């Protein structure tokens, strides 16, 4: 008449904050622009969407 | 025993629907919108004040 | 922490021989995540402190039947398939160094001379960091992103379940008195129970007498409500209290680190009409990829054994080719 309750769950390994995957959703994407430009002898960086 | 049915997306209107399994006896369910959620990614393109 | 918590005897399904026993050395968890090859291994006793709670690295506790004892550091051993690396030590864990191997000892010497070990079912054989497959560490080379088990002594991060001890079970303490149970405490704490009638049941301090009651029909055994011990699956729950429970922090948390490593050459080049042919001599297993710079970049790869001509096409707007960990190749045509 003695009786042994045998308990478990599974949780997040120690590792989960420096070795993980993230899943996003991705939507709608902002375009954005910048490049070389020779001008007046001098090279000059135009970054621009 | 699998009930399908089948509601208008209009919450706060209780739905009766008839659950028929053969050799048992009739079963009434209400159902009630509980709440759905359109939930969209967002990102940030600025703040304005 | 120390002061509160107590090394503790535990089930071992390997003690030497394939023989089980209560283990003064048992095996809780082997943790393998550290990329590094580093294992974070748990044991009841506790490593770097001595029975007056006092840290010293050079001593080691264990419980000794009912009380616990001290045991030098330098007998302690880790083996696989053969002896491993102790790269830490501190309280219930150990940070080990490790062979190839199916199984996992970890041992100890007593004061009395005797060997303790516990042997678990345990795979070790670590990935490789890289592209490159050695045995030594060295100074310089290629950073890889890599995680380990900080040798770090402090406990900030990472924690484990505690709560109250259990008791040790003495069917000594329990005699025949002419036909009776007579339980003898003999200056100790007993918690006793009884398939009969009466009091047969109580957390005594004094000498019971059961009248009418079989010595097989009683349990005894000694307790010491004062300490605690981790939430150890091979150990009973307190049946007193509920799901009563406390939290400490533990040594060597898993952290994200730099591991020191390698590198690669380049195939003879031939060329046709829209048409780029390489001879490609690799000394090692090599991934080869290519794709189109247009609209339709039609991504391919394929791991490169041995010699092996390639005929790729290059089209107009033109292609990428990366050769192992070597800077992509870019072809157009003339």
């Amino acid at each position: 008449e003695n009786t042994q309750l045998s308990e478990a769950h599974v949780e997040k390994s120690e590792s989960c904050k420096t070795e993980f995957a993230s899943a996003y959703r991705a939507h709608t994407a902002s375009a954005s622009a910048k490049l070389r430009v020779l001008y007046q002898g001098n090279n000059i960086t135009v970054t621009a969407y | 025993y699998e009930h399908v049915t089948v509601i208008p997306n209009t919450v706060g209107v209780p739905y009766k629907t008839l659950v028929n399994r053969p050799g048992y006896s009739p079963m009434v369910l209400e159902m009630e919108l509980l709440s759905v959620t359109l939930e969209p990614t967002l990102s940030l393109d600025y703040i304005t004040c | 922490v120390y002061k509160a918590t107590r090394p503790y005897l535990a089930h071992c399904p390997d003690c030497g021989e394939g023989h089980s026993c209560h283990s003064p050395v048992a095996l809780e968890r082997i943790r393998n995540e550290a990329t590094d090859g580093t294992l974070k291994i748990q044991v009841s006793l506790q490593i770097g402190i001595k029975t007056d709670d006092s840290h010293d690295w050079t001593k080691l506790r264990y419980m000794d039947n009912h009380m616990p004892a001290d045991a030098e550091r330098a007998g302690l051993f880790v083996r696989t398939s053969a002896p491993c690396t102790i790269t830490g030590t501190m309280g219930h864990f150990i940070l080990a160094r490790c062979p190839k191997g199916e199984t996992l000892t970890v041992g100890f010497t007593d004061s009395r001379k005797i060997s303790h070990s516990c042997t678990h079912p345990f795979h070790h054989d670590p990935p490789v960091i890289g592209r490159e497959k050695f045995h030594s560490r060295p100074q310089h080379g290629k950073e890889l992103p890599c995680s380990t088990y900080v040798q770090s002594t402090a406990a900030t991060t990472e924690e484990i379940e505690v709560h109250m001890p259990p008791d040790t079970p003495d069917r000594t303490l329990m005699s025949q008195q002419s036909g009776n149970v007579k339980i003898t405490v003999n200056g100790q704490t007993v918690r006793y129970k009884c398939n009969c009638g009466g009091s047969n049941e109580g957390l005594t301090t004094t000498d019971k007498v059961i009248n009418n009651c079989k010595v097989d029909q009683c349990h005894a055994a000694v307790t010491n409500h004062k300490k605690w011990q981790y939430n150890s699956p091979l150990v009973p729950r307190n049946a007193e209290l509920g799901d009563r429970k406390g939290k400490i922090h533990i040594p060597f948390p898993l952290a994200n680190v730099t591991c020191r490593v390698p590198k690669a050459r380049n195939p003879t080049v031939t060329y046709g009409k829209n048409q780029v042919i390489m001879l490609l001599y690799p000394d090692h297993p090599t991934l080869l990829s290519y794709r189109n710079m247009g609209e339709e970049p039609n991504y391919q790869e394929e791991w490169v054994m041995h010699k092996k001509e390639v005929v790729l096409t290059v089209p107009t707007e033109g292609l990428e080719v990366t050769w192992g960990n070597n800077e992509p190749y870019k072809y157009w045509p003339q």
